[PDB]
């Protein structure tokens, strides 16, 4: 039940090859729901399944 | 396999077998 930010889900965690832009925090798929999020210390990105 | 509860089924045929199905079909009338 990840909280990244005020975002309660539940999903696996997975280092994942995307790269975001600087600013970019969040990432979304075709279908408008979180797949990829930005951890807010070490920065870094991982897959939301 | 998508998030929200939306799962696809696979087909009973397979595209292989049916493949198979194709060729008996083709098989008999040539
Ligand atoms: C937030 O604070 C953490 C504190 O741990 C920082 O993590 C450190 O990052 C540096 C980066 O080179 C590492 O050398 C340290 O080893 C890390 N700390 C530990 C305890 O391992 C993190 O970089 C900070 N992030 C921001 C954006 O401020």
């Amino acid at each position: 039940n990840f909280n990244f930010n005020g975002l309660t889900g539940t999903g696996v965690l997975t280092e994942s090859n995307k790269k975001f832009l600087p600013f970019q925090q969040f990432g979304r798929d075709i279908a408008d729901t979180t797949d990829a999020v930005r951890d807010p210390q070490t920065l870094e990105i991982l897959d939301i399944t | 396999q998508k998030f929200n509860g939306l799962t696809v089924l696979p087909p009973l045929l397979t595209d292989e077998m049916i493949a198979q199905y194709t060729s008996a079909l083709l098989a008999g009338t040539i």
